[PDB]
DNA sequence: AGCGCAATCAGCTGTGACTACCT
DNA sequence: AGGTAGTCACAGCTGATTGCGCTG
């Protein structure tokens, strides 16, 4: 229906609008009228996207001049496809409610592997070689030699798109990635090239974070698209981590071995301009000098260039030219493929980063390995320390950057973690006919001994027995699915080993099946599949995993999957490896951020992010427990999102295992009754 | 440009201006005696200041976070400028005599409480 | 051994009835 | 010979002190 905002009417596919959605629309309209950025926090993954798109379309219709381009950067490809299909549903609703079409174009962007039609590159699973093969098949030299019609195998989609697809536009009709591929294959055009041509003449477009956070591709994909545009980062609770990883590179023995292997081939090709031919040869030994040095750590972000200009005595000026040399010398050398060549490009990227970015970074060398620390492994990584650098080139190029996710409880730390000027300070807590979640914090066990996962008490037998008892008698009350997140893989395996040693793991087995998530991707996928198939029937299952793992955020536990989420201790990141402590010191001496406050913020952010995936949809319900007394302290509860705070009553903040089980039983019994709409 | 209150020489950026909005250059920064930094608990105990008096009474008082030398896992110390703390105490309590009477009556009340507990 | 959340004491007050002193 | 303000018991609140915990 038509929702009447204070100064506009907006069509919405769903007749009924929840108060949270209405308040969200009010706040977003206020921000758009304020011409400023903002941060938002909503508890529903679904229903936020439709409201966002509806308000965006209404604002564009009312003010075509104020807003011209929309960006909906998300985390992965499933989010892209679901937002595209939701936009398609919205457009279908608008067509069926209005009767006339509109000249609005919406496309989804992804990598070369996602959008390609050649059968010679699809079967392979090399993401770093598909771009190189695509460049080799079609490039400037390919276009130049196509005039003579050279008899050689090459891609021909571009050779038809440049002569037929650069004239006919697509004013109307939003196209999904599969639709783009179908159009490209029926018209003999490359989907990527037609997307590149049609982004200029487009209304909305969605892609991943890496196309804006990484400077090496943001300029190519967004240079003069729109001076005044709206960008939104949905599910951006970990925006700082990806921003840090944007300017983070790693070096090891394999990388330098590959570089020394391929430099001989490069020299052989060259001997068949001179400013870099001799420049590239002696760069390897400077970094291999650290390989032979048996030292713990060396830190010198400003003095790294000074040290480089002593052993080899090279000026700082030529370092910045690597970026412009990459696009020039390589295309003249006619590289056959990017295989066995990416480390050379990453070395140039590292050199450019250290030459240009040296104010808020640090160089760390880590000669440590898991289970084999000191054999041969000096690991050099240019770890980023400030999250503002990856977010600067978007705040100054846009007007209403919005950070929204399901876990953004502290709105006073994000504006200081990254340079930001919020004007919203807005949070929304969902309301339903009944409370769909039962958050509670379990402290001491039945023996009145705290189950805190403190480092000095990790090896304690009493706390391990209490954790096992909690998981056992909890598994008898919540049916068809329990998700348990541990602090780390080492703690998880040490706890399950102790459970196996005692006669307690058998009692858990006879209630629900035990599934352990490991680092292997195929093993994790098959374990998830069998966990789902066990949850489908009445057998029940337990999913044991780690809070900081690829399975914590890779999947969503929709209703009847994972009715209970258990947090075994506060998930604290490893303070070792001398990487976290550098960031802690940088935030201490730069943003005046307390180290304890930042650690608690990260721990609670991860805990809330991994515990809020059990509530997807109004009808969905789930049980949330926190098996640590440290959660009971106010400084950690206050970091939980507002949609969980009001449901966490003061009655259950330190209750034992038995009373937690009783509360879970009452909640589950009272949540099985029919409800209304 | 910012004019120093001590020498008057124009400067663009200075440590005191950056950290406490104090218009004083680094050359005149007498951080040893005049601009000494004290911990938050020590300032609260000496000047009988509260959190509201430090963060909500205009103007707000900034602070510098530094690592604790004694223990890495322990709380980082919050350091406030002594001049700003003195000015805030004088503005809140009116005069130094009021603060000197307040500390005496507080210790007298502490003695009264301990003898009552006994 | 500096912060910060939480346990603790002081001062005032409500509810109800019992009790000492004197015009 | 009669009646009202202290007073005790038991509870509440808010306003400070002050004392134990605080990261793999
Ligand atoms: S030009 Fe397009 S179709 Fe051809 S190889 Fe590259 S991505 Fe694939
Ligand atoms: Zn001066």
């Amino acid at each position: 229906m038509k929702l009447n905002v204070d100064g506009l009417l907006v069509y919405f596919p769903y007749d009924y609008i929840y108060p949270e959605q209405f308040s969200y629309m009010r706040e977003l309209k206020r921000t758009l009228d304020a011409k400023g950025h903002g941060v938002l926090e909503m508890p529903s993954g679904t229903g936020k996207t439709v409201s966002l798109l509806a308000l965006i379309m209404a604002y564009q219709r009312a003010y075509p001049l104020e807003v011209t381009k929309l960006i909906y950067c998300s985390r992965t490809v499933p989010e892209i496809e679901k937002v595209i299909e939701e936009l398609r549903k919205l457009l279908n609703f608008y067509e069926k409610q209005e009767g006339e079409k509109l000249p609005f174009l919406g496309l989804a962007l992804s990598s070369r592997k996602n959008l390609c039609i050649h059968p010679e590159v699809t079967p392979l699973r090399f993401g770093k070689d598909v771009d190189g093969k695509c460049h080799s098949l079609t490039a400037s030299y390919v276009r130049a030699q196509y005039q003579h019609d050279t008899s050689l195998p090459h891609c021909r989609f571009y050779e038809e798109f440049d002569a037929h697809g650069r004239e006919v536009p697509l004013p109307a009709g939003i196209y999904n990635l599969d639709d783009l591929k179908a159009l490209g294959r029926r018209q003999g055009w490359c989907p990527y090239f037609l997307a590149r041509y049609s982004i200029l003449h487009a209304n909305v477009v969605v892609y991943s974070y890496h196309y804006l956070l990484d400077p090496k591709i943001a300029d190519l994909v967004s240079k003069e698209l729109a001076r005044k545009a709206v960008v939104v980062f949905d599910e951006a609770h970990n925006i700082d981590n990806v921003c840090i990883d944007s300017m983070s590179v790693n070096l090891t023995r394999r990388t330098l071995d590959r570089c020394q292997g391929n430099l001989e081939t490069l020299q052989k090709t060259v001997l068949r301009a001179e400013h870099f031919l001799g420049f590239l040869r002696r760069l390897l030994e400077y970094v291999k000098w650290r390989l032979r040095v048996q030292h713990v750590v060396q830190e010198s972000p400003p003095a790294f260039l000074s040290g480089l200009a002593q052993r080899v005595c090279i000026q700082r000026k030529p370092l910045r030219f690597c970026a412009e040399r990459l696009r020039s010398l390589l295309h003249t050398l006619e590289i056959t493929d990017l295989a066995d060549f990416s480390p050379l490009t990453l070395l140039a990227n590292f050199a450019t980063l250290v030459s240009t970015y040296a104010k808020g970074f640090t160089i760390i060398i880590e000669p440590f390995d898991d289970r084999t620390p000191t054999i041969a492994n000096p690991i050099l990584h240019f770890s980023c320390m400030d999250a503002s650098l990856a977010i600067k080139p978007v705040f100054e190029r846009f007007q209403s950057v919005i950070i929204t996710s399901g876990t953004l409880s502290p709105l006073d730390i994000y504006p200081k973690i990254l340079d930001f000027h919020p004007v919203t300070m807005a949070t929304f807590t969902m309301t339903l006919a009944r409370v769909c979640l039962c958050p509670m914090i379990i402290g001491r066990g039945n023996d009145q001994v705290a189950i805190s996962s403190k480092f000095e008490t990790r090896e304690d037998i009493a706390v391990i027995r209490n954790y096992g008892n909690l998981l056992l008698e909890m598994s008898a009350v919540v049916p068809d699915g329990i998700v348990a997140f541990f602090t780390s893989y080492q703690y998880m395996e040490s706890t399950v080993a102790s459970w196996y040693e005692q006669g307690i793991l058998e009692n858990i087995q006879r209630n629900k099946l035990l599934f352990i998530e490991t680092q292997d991707g195929a093993e994790t996928s098959v374990a998830l599949e069998k966990y789902q198939e066990a949850c489908e029937n009445g057998r029940g299952a337990i999913l044991l995993s780690v809070a900081r793992g690829k399975v914590s955020e890779g999947i969503d536990f929709v209703h009847h999957y994972g009715r209970a989420v258990i947090m075994f201790g506060v998930p604290y990141v490893y303070t070792q490896s001398r990487i976290l402590k550098a960031r802690l010191e940088y935030l201490r001496d730069q943003f005046q951020i307390r180290e304890n406050d930042f650690l608690t913020f990260d721990a609670m952010r991860h805990a809330a992010q991994c515990v809020g995936r059990a509530i997807r949809g109004k009808t969905d319900y789930g049980l949330m427990v926190f098996a640590d007394k440290r959660f009971a302290r106010g400084d950690k509860r206050g970091k939980l999102p507002r949609w969980i705070q009001e449901h966490l009553t003061d009655a259950n903040l330190n209750l034992t295992v038995d009373e937690g089980v009783q509360v879970a039983k009452y909640f589950l019994r009272q949540m099985a009754q029919p409800f209304h709409r | 440009y910012v004019i120093c209150e001590e020498c008057g020489k124009e400067f663009m950026d200075s440590y005191l201006m950056n950290h406490f909005d104090l218009p004083t250059c680094d050359n005149c920064r007498d951080a040893d005696d005049k601009h000494k930094l004290i911990t938050k608990t020590e300032a609260k105990q000496e000047y009988l200041l509260k959190d509201c008096d430090l963060e909500k009474r205009e103007p707000p008082l900034k602070f510098i976070v530094k690592k604790n030398p004694h223990h890495s896992q322990w709380g980082d110390m919050k350091l406030y400028l002594k001049l700003q703390i003195v000015k805030r105490s004088l503005e809140v309590w009116g005069s130094q005599e009021a603060l000197e009477e307040a500390k005496e009556v507080r210790q007298e009340n502490r003695e009264k409480m301990k003898q009552k507990k006994f």
